[PDB]
C-alpha cells in the first residue's frame, strides 16, 4: 500500500478503547480475550517469538527497537537464577495516556500478554510497576488479576499448559524517571530510581540480579492478539518497518483532545483532522505539533503538511515517534513559554545521579527562563544549543537526550522568535 | 595469548583478560583517563561522566570506568570527542561548583582544579546563579562544605563497602540532590578519615588540619605507623620542621590505599 | 451489548487499602518465591 | 520548596507514636512474600506508602519503623523517601490537591484552574488551610493530559476542569461528600467529544480472524 | 587519583635538624642538602650515581598498584555479596 491510515473496527486491536464495555473477565472473554492461549503456550517460546518478529512491532516504549529481536535476547537456557518479565506500567512522559486507558479499561489484555511474553522468554513472573497516582488504574488490574488467578488462566497451571507463572503488580511513588527501563528495575528492588549502565543489560543481570525484559503495556498487550492472529496482519499493517497499530494520544489545541487508535504511517493531518476534529481556528491557525511526546522536538506547520507517523518519517522529519503523544499548539500558543515548562518537567524530573543531565538541565531550564522573559542576547541561543549537545548523548539513560532534544526542535524552527523576543526586551529597557 | 582479547590504544596493541575495562585498558598501556567516581577499590559508579572515551568506528562515547572492552576495539583516548566530552563534564561541574579555591583545603591537592586545567576550557559560559547547600555536622573529624560536593557518591560507597556503615547516602533529587545523613547523626567508625582523602574536591576536609598549610608547602616523608601492629605505610607531611599532616601511603600486602582513625 | 453507558464506575467505591486488601487476598494463589540462598545481602 | 533534611521538632521527633495496626502487618506481609528470599529490601516503596496511608504524613519515626521492620538501614529509607515525590515528609490537610501544570494541561489552561483553586481556598501554592482541610500544590504530567485540564485529589483525579467545576469539587469536599472521579464536561472517558470517530461497531467476539494451525 | 608523578625515580636525603629562628620563628636549617632531590629514569641509574658521589644508599622497590578485577555488573548481584544497597 502506499496511503496509510483509515483503521476499520474489525482491525482495531483494544475493542474496550473507550470504557464502554465490561473491562473484568467476562467481556474481556466476550470481546475475544484468552481466547486459545493454552494453544499458543503449547506452541511454546520460539514460535512466539517468531510470530513478534514477522509482525515487525517496534517498542511502544518510544525506543522504537524491534520486539521480536528484544525479547529474543532472553531466548536462553537458564543458569540457575529465575528470569522475570517486567511491564513498564509508570506513563510518565507528558501527553501520554493510552497505557492508563487499556490498564483501566482492557486489563485483561495486559495480563495475557503478560503470560504470552512471559512464556515466550522463559519467566516464573511479571512484574506489572504501575504509575503511583494511577491507584484506580492499579486497583482495576489487582481485580483483573484476580479474577484470571480464579479462573485458573494465572498461577501453576497456565490455562492448563503445565506452565507456572505469576503477574504481581507494583506501585511507584512519583518518579518520571522511574518510567525508564533500568530505573524501573531499581525502584522495583527498592533503591532510589536511578538508572543503572550497560552492560549490563537487563537481559542478562537485571531485577533482582535477574534476566529480565522490561516492555511498555501497549507492548505487552498487542503481543497475544499478535499471536492469535499472526504477524503477517499485523506486518501487513503499517509501512515497511513501521507495522501495525498505534495508540495516539491527540492533545493540546484541537477541538476534541482525545486517545484513538489508528494505522500506523497515518498521515498526521489526517490523523487532527480526523480524530481530534482539527485545530482549534483550522489547520491554518495550527502553528507548531509535537508528535511524540515531550521527548521528541517540535515540528512546524510547514512540515506537518505531509508528514508521517513512522519511525523513520518522523526521523526525516527530525523528530521521532516517542509514544505517539501529539500537542498540538496554535498560534496563539506563547511556544517559547511551553518548551521552558518541558525544561522545567524536566528539570525537576532528572534523578540527578549523573553530571550532564543534572547540572546541564538545571542550567537549560535557567536559560530558557530567561528566553521567556526574553532577558538574553541572541549568542545565548548558540550556546543553548552548544549545552544541549553537550548534554545529548553523554549521561547514563535517555532523560538527558529527551531533555536536549525539545531546545534543539526550538531552537531549530523558531529562532527568529527568540531574537525577536529578545530585541523587545532590549528595547523595552534601553 | 590464551583467555585474552586484544584491543588497541590509539591504534597500539595490547592483551588485556576478559572484563578488563576500557580505563584498565588505557592505564595498562600507560594513560590515565580522567575520573572523578571511578576508585579502583570502590565499586563502579559511573555517574561523574568524566571518563567517556571514543571507540573507533562507534558513534557514541562509552564510560571507560565501566565499559569492558570486547575485541579489537580501538580506544581513542586523545580524540576530537573524547576531548570534547572532557570539556562539556568539566564545564558542567564547575557551573554549580563554588568559587571557593582560596578558601579551600584542595588547594593544590584538587582532582577537580587539576583536571580542569588539562582536560577542560578555560572559561567559563554559566551566567546564571549558583546552588547553595546547608552544611552537615557528621563529626569533629570530618568538616563538611557540601556546597562544593560534586555527588560522585565516593564517600556513599565507601562507607558502604569498606568502612560498612551505611549511615551516607544522597537524598532529593535532581540538580538538588544532597549527600549526607537525612538525619543530624554523627558519621564516626573507625576508617572514616579516608572519606577525607577519596573526596575529590574540598566537599569532606580534615577538620584537625584545616586552614593550616598547602601541599606545595608540605614535604612529604615516607614512614610507618606505630599506633598498631599493622604497619601501615605512611605519609608524614611536615612543613618547616613542623609535622602536619598524616595521609596513607599506597602498600597492597599491608593498608592498601587507607589508614585508620588513630592513625590519621 | 450495550455501548452508551460508562461501564468503569466500579472504581468509584474504592478506599485507600483497596490496593493492598487486593494483593493480601492474591498472596495465597502465587507460586513459592525463589530463594537467592542467603537471608539478606547484609 | 521542601527541604532534603531533618530537623528534631517536637511533632517529628523519633518518639512520635508510631506503630502499623495488626492488620497493616498482615498486608505487610503480603507485601514481602511478593518478592524473592533474600530480597525483601524490594519492599521498601510499599510499606513506606502503606505507613503514609495509614498515618496521613510520614514522620522520621514511621521511617525508622518502616527501616526497623524491613531490617534495612534507615538511610535507605530516608533515601527512597527524600527521592520519591509522593511521599509526604510533612503533614498535609485532609484533601491533597495536584494541580498538573505541564505543557497540554497549560495548553489547556491549567493556569485559570490554579487560580481559581486559591481564590476559593484563600491560599497559595504549596500551602494548607488553617483548618487543616486543603492542602494545594502544582504537579508535573499525571498522566491524563488528553483531559486536560484536570486536579488529582488524594487517590481522585477530576479530568476536563472548568472553574465552575473545580468551585463545585471544592463545595462538595468542604460538604464532605465524594464529588465522583472522571471528567466532568460530559464524555466518560478519554473519547472524543461530540460523536465517537472509532469503536463504533460491536466488538468481534472470540475466535475472529484467528490464524490457521493455532 | 593522579599517577602521573609515580613515574620517575626519585634520590633524596635524610632529613637533618630544623629549629626555630630566635628573631622570627623560621625554619633555620643547617644542612645544605636538606632540599636536594635529583630525578632519575633507572633505579640502576640512580644506583650509579649514588655510588659515583660515594653516599650510601637505601633502595626502595616500586610500588605498582596491583591489578584489580573491575565489574559494574557485580553492584547487582543476584545473590553474592557485592550486590550494593545505594547508587
Ligand atoms: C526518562 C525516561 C522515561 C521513560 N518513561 C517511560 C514510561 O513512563 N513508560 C514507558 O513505557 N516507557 C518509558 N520510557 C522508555 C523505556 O525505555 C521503554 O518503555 C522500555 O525500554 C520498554 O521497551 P519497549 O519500548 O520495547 O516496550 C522512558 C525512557 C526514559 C529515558
Ligand atoms: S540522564 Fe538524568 S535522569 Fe538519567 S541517569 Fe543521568 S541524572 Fe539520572
Ligand atoms: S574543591 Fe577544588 S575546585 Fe572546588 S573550591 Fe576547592 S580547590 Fe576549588
Ligand atoms: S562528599 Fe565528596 S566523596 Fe562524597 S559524593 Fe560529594 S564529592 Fe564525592
Ligand atoms: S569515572 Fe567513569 S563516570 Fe566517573
Ligand atoms: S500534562 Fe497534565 S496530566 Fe499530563
Ligand atoms: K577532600
Amino acid at each position: 500500500k502506499t496511503s496509510f491510515g483509515s483503521l476499520k473496527d474489525e482491525d482495531r486491536i483494544f475493542t474496550n478503547l473507550y470504557g464502554r464495555h465490561d473491562w473484568r473477565l467476562k467481556g474481556a472473554l466476550r470481546r475475544g480475550d484468552w481466547y486459545k492461549t493454552k494453544e499458543i503456550l503449547l506452541k511454546g517460546p520460539d514460535w512466539i517469538l517468531g510470530e513478534m518478529k514477522t509482525s515487525g512491532l517496534r517498542g511502544r516504549g518510544g525506543a522504537g527497537f524491534p520486539t521480536g529481536l528484544k525479547w529474543s535476547f532472553m531466548n536462553k537456557p537458564s543458569d540457575g537464577r529465575p528470569k522475570y518479565l517486567v511491564v513498564n506500567a509508570d506513563e510518565g512522559e507528558p501527553g501520554t495516556c493510552k497505557d492508563r486507558e487499556i490498564m483501566r479499561h482492557d486489563p485483561h489484555k495486559l495480563v495475557e500478554g503478560c503470560l504470552v511474553g512471559g512464556r515466550a522468554m522463559g519467566a516464573r513472573a511479571a512484574y506489572i510497576y504501575i504509575r503511583g497516582e494511577f491507584y484506580n488504574e492499579a486497583s482495576n488490574l489487582q481485580v483483573a488479576i484476580r479474577e484470571a488467578y480464579e479462573a485458573g488462566l494465572i498461577g501453576k497451571n497456565a490455562c492448563g499448559s503445565d506452565y507456572d507463572f505469576d503477574v504481581f503488580v507494583v506501585r511507584g511513588a512519583g518518579a518520571y524517571i522511574c518510567g525508564e527501563e533500568t530505573a524501573l528495575i531499581e525502584s522495583i528492588e527498592g533503591k532510589q530510581g536511578k538508572p543503572r549502565l550497560k552492560p549490563p543489560f537487563p537481559a542478562d543481570v537485571g531485577v533482582f540480579g535477574c534476566p529480565t525484559t522490561v516492555a511498555n503495556v501497549e507492548t505487552v498487550a498487542v503481543s497475544p492478539t499478535i499471536c492469535r492472529r499472526g504477524g503477517t496482519w499485523f506486518a501487513g499493517f503499517g509501512r515497511e518497518r513501521n507495522s501495525g497499530t498505534k495508540l495516539f494520544n491527540i492533545s493540546g489545541h484541537v477541538n476534541h483532545p482525545c486517545t484513538v487508535e489508528e494505522e500506523m504511517s497515518v498521515p498526521l493531518k489526517e490523523l487532527i483532522e480526523k480524530h481530534a476534529g482539527g485545530v482549534t481556528g483550522g489547520w491554518d491557525n495550527l502553528l507548531a505539533v509535537i508528535p511524540g511526546g515531550s521527548s521528541t522536538p517540535l515540528i512546524p506547520k510547514s512540515v506537518c503538511e505531509t508528514v508521517l507517523m513512522d519511525f523513520d518519517a518522523l526521523v526525516q522529519a527530525q523528530t521521532g515517534l516517542g509514544t505517539a503523544a501529539v500537542i498540538v499548539m496554535d498560534r496563539s500558543t506563547d511556544i517559547v513559554k511551553a518548551i521552558a515548562r518541558l525544561i522545567e518537567f524536566y528539570k525537576h524530573e532528572s534523578c540527578g545521579q549523573c553530571t550532564p543531565c543534572r547540572e546541564g538541565v538545571d542550567w537549560m531550564n535557567k536559560v530558557m527562563a530567561r528566553f521567556v522573559k526574553g532577558d538574553a542576547r541572541p549568542a545565548e541561543i548558540d550556546s543553548l544549543w552548544e549545552i544541549s549537545k553537550q548534554i545529548e548523548g553523554h549521561t547514563i539513560c535517555a532523560l538527558g537526550d529527551g531533555a536536549a532534544w525539545p531546545v534543539q526542535g526550538l531552537i531549530r524552527h523558531f529562532r527568529p522568535e527568540l531574537e525577536d523576543r529578545m530585541q523587545r526586551f532590549a528595547q523595552q529597557h534601553r | 595469548a590464551s583467555n585474552l582479547i586484544e584491543v588497541f590504544v590509539d591504534g597500539q596493541s595490547v592483551m588485556v583478560e576478559p572484563g578488563t575495562t576500557v580505563l584498565q585498558a588505557c592505564e595498562k598501556v600507560g594513560m590515565q583517563i580522567p575520573r572523578f567516581c571511578y576508585h579502583e577499590r570502590l565499586s563502579v559508579a559511573g555517574n561523574c561522566r568524566m571518563c567517556l572515551v571514543e571507540i573507533e568506528k562507534a558513534p557514541k562515547v562509552v564510560a571507560a570506568c565501566a565499559m569492558p572492552v570486547m575485541k579489537g576495539w580501538n580506544i581513542l583516548t586523545n580524540s576530537e570527542k573524547s576531548k570534547k566530552a572532557r570539556e562539556g563534564v568539566m564545564e558542567f561541574l564547575l557551573a554549580n561548583h563554588p568559587l571557593d579555591c582560596p578558601i579551600c583545603d584542595q588547594g593544590g591537592e584538587c582532582d577537580l582544579q587539576d583536571q580542569s586545567m588539562m582536560f577542560g576550557s578555560d572559561r567559563s559560559r554559566f551566567l546564571e546563579g549558583k546552588r547553595a547547600v546547608e552544611d552537615k555536622n557528621i563529626g569533629p573529624l570530618v568538616k563538611t562544605i557540601m556546597t562544593r560536593c560534586i555527588q560522585c557518591t565516593r564517600c556513599i560507597r565507601f562507607a558502604s563497602e569498606i568502612a560498612g556503615v551505611d549511615d551516607l547516602g544522597t537524598t532529593g533529587r535532581g540538580n538538588d540532590m544532597q549527600v549526607g545523613t537525612y538525619i543530624e547523626k554523627m558519621f564516626m567508625s573507625e576508617l572514616s578519615g579516608n572519606v577525607i582523602d577519596i573526596c575529590p574536591v574540598g566537599a569532606l576536609t580534615s577538620k584537625p588540619y584545616a586552614f593550616t598549610a598547602r601541599p606545595w608547602e608540605t614535604r612529604k616523608t615516607e614512614s610507618i605507623d606505630v599506633m598498631d601492629a599493622v604497619g601501615s605505610n605512611i605519609v608524614v607531611s611536615t612543613r618547616t620542621g613542623e609535622v602536619m599532616r598524616i595521609l596513607p601511603r599506597m602498600h597492597e600486602d599491608i593498608n592498601e590505599e587507607w589508614i585508620s582513625d588513630k592513625t590519621r | 451489548t450495550d455501548t452508551t453507558t460508562y461501564k468503569n464506575l466500579q472504581h468509584h467505591d474504592y478506599n485507600t487499602y483497596t490496593f493492598l486488601d487486593l494483593n493480601l487476598d492474591l498472596s495465597k494463589f502465587r507460586l513459592p518465591q525463589p530463594s537467592s540462598g542467603r537471608e539478606s545481602p547484609r | 520548596g521542601a527541604l532534603f533534611v531533618h530537623r528534631d521538632t517536637p511533632e517529628n521527633n523519633p518518639d512520635t507514636p508510631f506503630d502499623f495496626t495488626p492488620e497493616n502487618y498482615k498486608r505487610i506481609e503480603a507485601i514481602v512474600k511478593n518478592y524473592p528470599e533474600g530480597h525483601q529490601a524490594a519492599a521498601v516503596l510499599p510499606v513506606l506508602d502503606l505507613a503514609q496511608r495509614q498515618n496521613g504524613w510520614l514522620p522520621i519515626s514511621a521511617m525508622n519503623k518502616v527501616a526497623e521492620v524491613l531490617q534495612v538501614p534507615p538511610m535507605r529509607v530516608y533515601e527512597v523517601a527524600t527521592f520519591y515525590t509522593m511521599y509526604n515528609r510533612k503533614p498535609v490537610g485532609k484533601y491533597h490537591i495536584q494541580v498538573c501544570t505541564t505543557t497540554p494541561c497549560m495548553l489547556r489552561d491549567s493556569d485559570s484552574i490554579l487560580e481559581t483553586l486559591q481564590r476559593k481556598l484563600g491560599i497559595k501554592v504549596g500551602e494548607t488551610t488553617p483548618d487543616k482541610l486543603f492542602t494545594l500544590i502544582e504537579v508535573e504530567c499525571l498522566g491524563a493530559c488528553v483531559n486536560a485540564p484536570m486536579v488529582q485529589i488524594n487517590d481522585n483525579y477530576y479530568e476536563d476542569l472548568t472553574p465552575k467545576d473545580i468551585e463545585e469539587i471544592i463545595d462538595e469536599l468542604k460538604a464532605g461528600k465524594v464529588p465522583k472521579p472522571g471528567p466532568r464536561s460530559g464524555r466518560f472517558c478519554c473519547e472524543p467529544a461530540g460523536g465517537l470517530t472509532s469503536l463504533t461497531e460491536p466488538p468481534k467476539g472470540p475466535g475472529f480472524g484467528v490464524q490457521a494451525g493455532l | 587519583s593522579g599517577v602521573n608523578n609515580t613515574k620517575k625515580w626519585k634520590m633524596e636525603f635524610d632529613t637533618r635538624e630544623r629549629w626555630e629562628n630566635p628573631l622570627m620563628g623560621w625554619a633555620s636549617t643547617a644542612d645544605p642538602l636538606s632540599n636536594m632531590v635529583l630525578t632519575f629514569s633507572a633505579k640502576e641509574d640512580a644506583i650509579a650515581f649514588a655510588e659515583k658521589n660515594g653516599w650510601s644508599y637505601d633502595v626502595e622497590e616500586k610500588k605498582v598498584p596491583k591489578p584489580k578485577s573491575k565489574s559494574y555488573g557485580a553492584n547487582f548481584s543476584w545473590n553474592k555479596r557485592t550486590r550494593v544497597s545505594t547508587k
